[PDB]
């Protein structure tokens, strides 16, 4: 549906998504809201890593919040 | 089970020390108006005023019984001030029995002194020995015991903030989380942005102060939209009962000493109903208990409702339930009448007439048919 991130500055951004999508194309939708690029960005729900699945894999569901951490390169 | 007994004889006994031994709480009220002219008299009063010996009259009523009368006033007064028509209150997402805080309650520009009002009179529903006719969620009575919020409680008013707030805690944010003491929420179409503490805005969360920052954002998290709402109603709360009496019970002895019993047992039901024109080994009756065995918590809720007015009962249980004048015992009375008919119900009696049903399923799907939610 239309999944929301709160993000490891605080910001809590809405992203227009589908669980058609997989989440190497989510880290592009947050490239494109704030231009995080894909690489550094560890994402995580259900206190689990997200490894590159679809939403509709990991029980993601619609109107849900993730946990936008950094991945430290 | 016992500290419990022993904790509620203390507060009797400190209740009782405070109320004055001269003077009297006098309320004299119509009853399609019981709501606003509660209001105006009650918050009239002192906070004094309010420990006094119960009077209460309904506008040209005799009762049998001033004690009586008191219970009566506190039950339809709380359904009213808490039925969420007047904007104070609302259901709770997946419970219709559990009430919150409504965050858009200031649409009434007075609602402040209206949840005053209601904090009140759950206060002298406890300092006088009288139930609420409600129902809160375990938070709301935490909250309402100057206890803070665990973050366990947040499991269920926010499983997506519940996790993100874990993952926080279980692992090292250094370098990979630069949160602020100073958090944003969605109100009205809009982002607006709210300090956990002063000068949040300007305080990185880090390894060191994690715990605190999780530890106020989930009590803000509750207390989002509703703060002003909920001190209003705790500081009426605290007028009639000072927070020191309540230091020892938790969130869930508070529940009970303010609504009373939710949780019903089938055999203390049985136990405590008396029978007219039927008897134990009859068939109406039998079906009836094999019914309410059946019937899930909800559906015994609702029954109760039906033939009492209430889906919950004392903390003694069946045999201290109330009726008109004093105690009245849950009665089931089989009737004469065509078999097609539902149960009908008498709350003033605790009474159910039952006609003589041909079967099981007939009274079971009749009896269902009955107490159908409104
Ligand atoms: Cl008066
Ligand atoms: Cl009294
Ligand atoms: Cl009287
Ligand atoms: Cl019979
Ligand atoms: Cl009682
Ligand atoms: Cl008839
Ligand atoms: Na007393
Ligand atoms: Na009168």
């Amino acid at each position: 549906m239309l999944i929301f991130v709160w993000t490891f500055k605080g910001n809590t951004i809405t992203l227009e998504v589908e669980p058609s999508d997989t989440i190497e194309n989510v880290k592009a939708k947050i490239q494109d809201k704030e231009g995080i690029p894909p690489d550094q960005q560890r994402l995580i729900f259900a206190r689990k890593q997200l490894e590159d699945r679809t939403l509709s894999d990991y029980n993601i569901l619609k109107e849900s919040t993730l946990l936008l951490v950094r991945r430290l390169r | 089970k016992r500290d419990l007994v022993q904790k509620l004889k203390i507060l009797r006994q400190e209740l009782s020390q405070q109320q004055p031994q001269a003077g009297h709480c006098r309320i004299e009220v119509s009853r399609e108006e019981i709501f606003e002219e509660s209001y105006r008299q009650v918050m009239k009063m002192r906070p004094k005023d309010l420990w006094k010996r119960l009077m209460i009259k309904f506008r040209g009523e005799e009762g049998l019984d001033y004690g009586g009368v008191a219970r009566e006033w506190l039950y339809l007064l709380s359904h009213e001030m808490l039925n969420p028509y007047y904007g104070l209150f609302q259901y709770s997402r997946d419970d219709i029995y559990t009430l919150q805080i409504n965050p858009d309650s200031a649409v009434n520009p007075e609602h402040l002194s209206y949840f005053h009002f209601v904090g009140r009179i759950m206060g002298m529903a406890v300092f006088h020995g009288h139930y609420i006719d409600g129902g809160f969620t375990l938070p709301f009575y935490k909250q309402l015991l100057g206890k803070s919020i665990t973050l366990d409680d947040m499991e269920l008013v926010d499983p997506d903030l519940h996790n993100s707030l874990v993952w926080i805690l279980e692992n090292d944010i250094t370098g990979v989380l630069d949160h602020t003491f100073c958090v944003e929420h969605n109100a009205y179409g809009e982002i607006i942005q709210h300090e956990l503490k002063p000068n949040g805005k300007s305080i990185p969360v880090n390894e060191e102060n994690k715990k605190e920052y999780v530890r106020l954002y989930v009590n803000w998290r509750f207390l989002r939209g509703i703060e002003a709402q909920f001190l209003a109603l705790q500081k009426g709360f605290n007028e009639v009962i000072p927070q020191h009496l309540l230091k020892t019970f938790d969130e869930k002895e508070l529940e009970l000493i303010i609504c009373g019993l939710g949780k019903i047992d089938v055999n203390d039901w049985k136990v405590n109903t008396r029978l007219k024109h039927c008897t134990p080994d009859s068939n109406i009756v039998k079906w009836f208990w094999k019914a309410v065995e059946f019937f899930d918590e909800e559906r015994r809720a609702r029954l109760l409702q039906f033939v009492t007015g209430s889906s919950r009962v004392p903390l003694q249980g069946f045999k201290a339930l109330q009726g008109a004048a004093g105690p009245r015992l849950f009665t089931i009375h089989q009737i004469d009448a065509c078999t097609n008919n539902l149960p009908k119900a008498h709350t003033c009696f605790n009474r159910i007439d039952i006609p003589p049903y041909e079967s099981y399923e007939k009274l079971y799907e009749k009896l269902l048919t009955a107490i159908e939610e409104t």
